[PDB]
RNA sequence: CGCAAGGUUAAAACUCAAAUGAAUUGACGGGGGCCCGCACAAGCGGUGGAGCAUGUGGUUUAAUUCGAAGCAACGCGAAGAACCUUACCUGGCCUUGACAUGCUGAGAACUUUCCAGAGAUGGAUUGGUGCCUUCGGGAACUCAGACACAGGUGCUGCAUGGCUGUCGUCAGCUCGUGUCGUGAGAUGUUGGGUUAAGUCCCGUAACGAGCGCAACCCUUGUCCUUAGUUACCAGCACCUCGGGUGGGCACUCUAAGGAGACUGCCGGUGACAAACCGGAGGAAGGUGGGGAUGACGUCAAGUCAUCAUGGCCCUUACGGCCAGGGCUACACACGUGCUACAAUGGUCGGUACAAAGGGUUGCCAAGCCGCGAGGUGGAGCUAAUCCCAUAAAACCGAUCGUAGUCCGGAUCGCAGUCUGCAACUCGACUGCGUGAAGUCGGAAUCGCUAGUAAUCGUGAAUCAGAAUGUCACGGUGAAUACGUU
RNA sequence: GCGGGGUGGAGCAGCCUGGUAGCUCGUCGGGCUCAUAACCCGAAGGUCGUCGGUUCAAAUCCGGCCCCCGCAACCA
RNA sequence: AAAAUG
């Protein structure tokens, strides 16, 4: 969790978001059954054309706190380690320990 | 258990016939759970055993049970140093449980088509007793006056 | 063994949350985000004023803090000139307004939260353990408090070996439910490392 | 002295800082006595044999990145390694730096649609000179320089905090005052019963108290009150025969508040006590069933790699950026699993009944085109309202006839679908064809006492994709317990 | 020259009386144990000295040869 | 009935 790995995958974060537009006119193009082979091969050089570093398979999602890549539940923003911490204080709305 | 607190569930759904012994029999041919499984394949081997047996196939039931149930059991006790065996006599309860398990077990190793003939083939020998649960009865038994010496 | 947390074992029976709103699957993240960065940077700016509990409502697209202070003057200087400038900041954090209300409480020696965290800042100062464990232990009990525990953990002094101290008295049963045990936490930072210190306190039974 | 064995009298050098007696607390015993626990015993089903998944040890490699090691490591951190994750290797590329503050100068961010480069990066690139103005100026953002710095998943869990396992959910562990002993200490807490319990009763130099046990919490099983849409349909009517429609507050159901179970009543035993063994009633009877809850402490138990932190260490590198590769390697060994070796079965046809849950950067229906995984399509839904979504084992009829087979599916060849920049290393499924080991498994070893075992299916997390793993929900549904050596 | 023999890496059964090679110790792997030793269970490893003949067929019956012995004997 | 050692 060193910090420059938590600001290379925030800046990643942007590169993500900053397009948001072309990949997906471009596949939807590709995607297109009526589009004709040139609009499917100049639409995969577009997208070849752009930094690998776009996509959201490439955006790994960490803990807003301390960033641990493995143990996250998206329904919060922590990680496995934090979510106990702050929900043994109360700081979580509406959770306490279930029984059944 | 130390305890002994422990008491037992009675169960008795006899379908049709309303007996006792046929419900637990039903239980021990049980596999899995597949209670209409046993319910079919018992009911097919009673009905090949009424068909070939001129009387009612319940009494013939109860006397092939009359010649499988073990009147006395052999127990491996050690004297410390040695090992023996010892014979006893079965408790009256533990009589029906042995015969219908030897049974069942012994009607599982004949090899032909099914086990609902398995099962009439069986219950035929075990009527007079020209089985093999009955060789293993009268093994178990033989047993007994083989080491006859200890007893108490 | 290990010991549940006994505030939250409680939650619900006798203990109330601390951030009471609703919210859904797309904003909840970042309320959730929000409410621990407001708690943490409060925390650390009025650490020279005595401040427990910070109790935050979100009611719709606004939010309301309310603190928990043994000393308000602090915090309430010459007629607002700071709280303001805090309402400024949070609403520089916080995207909605915020709103705020300083509450303060009676009898600090006790909570919890200000007996711990005086006991660490005491063992900051090269100060004897025993003699803040007794002399806590007898000021919380010269008024009310049914019983209390002190423990701390450390090397404590400047020996190279870690060991854990504690002092009770009066009764403070932890497994039941109806008693309302408050309970803190806090860590003192020496040369020779930290210093763990944990507090409970029994108030009393909630019956019916 | 004695026949001999040997007896009697009796040193020193040297060497050590102890040797020793009695009693105390604990631990232990192939010492004793009571009691408990799937601990045995009585049963059911497995592992160890075969194929495959997954982890570990060892070997090789450029790396196979770290950590976990009897029970208490080995489907473990990891609730998801094609790139990223990533911490390792090869090569390329930076030096106050990807990030924080402090000084100086130039200026907007933005949008610039191009070239070289595996890429970091370097060089053109129309456009705007900004906001607010003490109109002087100023805040923010980008870049250049300079130091104080920044940085480290680098070592020490035997310097620490926090968190966790374990004995063990076993029934114990202690204190004040008093008393006994020269003291370490002991009584309380021993004893007779009884209980799941240091639970309770009676006695009693002890009298009282605290942390444990029990109770308060959640859920499940009965009933009552309120509630009736999107949930329900007993009655009435219409109906195109779909609670479909009008309609109702009957019912089921959903979710809030209450009643009820307390050895309460009767019989016997019992020191006429605690309690035990029966009976009635009751949906439930003896803490009704399951869960959460883990005392004083032990193992220098685990974690410095989630985090924080005392020290120590590098600063052109042990700090950063980018391409590929490895973590999925392979003469072997071990743990945990899935599928089988078949007839209580494998195929074919139509057939009936679940619970739980997830969905507006989402579910994705109808229709149409494909044997097929899928594709177009766009409906409904912020959801008891629409979707995921057809449960399966079970039952009836037909066939196979016990044969390594109408079993079993590994392996392999060819051709495909889908997400992803990209499926070689190294993904999941689909179609045709090929078709293995396996005939129920040695020493040894495991789980389980009633909705239990066994067996059948469904859902969620992580997640673009990837589950035989984890967590969770229902269908069918047993055998056995005389007893404590 | 008398008598006896030859088979897993070492040592014994199987011959006789024809068709079937097993056992012990070793090596390897795995069990038991907190761990080691002891102990238990699997696996590999022998076409039987060789040649010829008998014999339907041979580790087995007969001989040639070779080797081993107990050998008397030999013993610089 | 077996059980040597650290
Ligand atoms: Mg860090
Ligand atoms: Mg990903
Ligand atoms: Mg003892
Ligand atoms: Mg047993
Ligand atoms: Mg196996
Ligand atoms: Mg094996
Ligand atoms: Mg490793
Ligand atoms: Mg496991
Ligand atoms: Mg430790
Ligand atoms: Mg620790
Ligand atoms: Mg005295
Ligand atoms: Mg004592
Ligand atoms: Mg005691
Ligand atoms: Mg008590
Ligand atoms: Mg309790
Ligand atoms: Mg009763
Ligand atoms: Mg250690
Ligand atoms: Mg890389
Ligand atoms: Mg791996
Ligand atoms: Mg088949
Ligand atoms: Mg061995
Ligand atoms: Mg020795």
């Amino acid at each position: 969790a060193k910090e420059s790995m938590k600001n290379r995958e925030l800046k990643r974060q942007l590169t993500v978001a900053k397009y948001a537009k072309k990949r997906a006119e471009l596949k939807a193009i590709i995607a297109n059954p009526n589009s004709s082979a040139e609009e499917r091969w100049n639409a995969q050089v577009a997208l070849q054309k752009q930094p690998r570093d776009a996509s959201a398979s490439r955006l790994r999602n960490r803990c807003r706190l301390t960033g641990r890549p493995h143990g996250f539940y998206r329904k919060f923003g922590l990680s496995r380690n934090k979510l106990r911490e702050a929900a043994m204080r109360g700081d979580v709305p509406g959770l306490v320990k279930a029984s059944w | 258990p130390r305890r002994r607190v422990a008491a037992k569930r009675e169960v008795l759904a006899d379908p049709k016939y309303g007996s006792q012994i046929l419900a637990k029999f039903m239980n021990h041919v049980m596999e899995s759970g597949k209670k209409a499984v046993a319910e079919r394949i018992v009911y097919g081997a009673l009905d090949k055993v009424k068909e070939r047996g001129k009387a009612d196939p319940l009494e013939t039931f109860e006397k092939a049970l009359d010649a499988i149930a073990p009147l006395v059991e052999v127990k491996s006790r050690r004297v410390g140093g040695a090992t023996y065996q010892v014979p006893v006599e079965v408790r009256p309860s533990r009589r029906n449980a042995l015969a219908m398990r030897w049974l069942v077990d012994f009607a599982r190793k004949r090899g032909e088509k099914s086990m609902a003939l398995r099962l009439a083939g069986e219950l035929l020998d075990a009527a007079e007793g020209k089985g093999a649960a009955v060789k293993k009865r009268e093994d178990v038994h033989r047993m007994a006056e083989a080491n006859k010496a200890f007893s108490h | 063994g290990q010991k549940v947390h006994p505030n939250g074992i409680r939650l619900g029976i006798v203990k109330e949350h601390t951030s009471v709103w609703y919210a859904d699957r797309k904003n909840y993240a970042d309320y959730l985000f929000a409410d621990l960065k407001v708690r943490e940077y409060l925390q650390d700016k009025l650490k020279s004023a005595s401040v427990s509990r910070i109790d935050i409502h979100r009611p719709a697209q606004t939010a309301r803090i309310t603190i928990h202070t043994a000393r308000p003057g602090i915090v309430i200087g010459k007629k607002g000139e700071d709280v303001e400038k805090l309402r400024q900041d949070l609403t520089k954090q916080m995207g909605v307004p915020v709103h705020i209300n300083i509450e303060e409480i009676r009898k600090p020696e006790l909570d919890a939260m200000l007996v711990a965290q005086s006991v660490a800042q005491q063992l900051e100062r090269r100060v004897m353990f025993r003699r803040a464990m007794k002399r806590a232990v007898q000021n919380a009990m010269r008024i009310g408090a049914k019983g209390i525990k002190i423990q701390v953990s450390g090397r404590l002094g400047g020996a190279e070996i870690a060991r854990t101290e504690w002092y009770r008295e009066g009764r403070v049963p932890l497994h039941t439910l109806r008693a309302d045990i408050d309970y803190a936490t806090y860590e003192a930072h020496t040369t020779y490392g930290v210093i763990g210190v944990k507090v409970w306190i029994f108030k009393g039974e909630v019956i019916g």
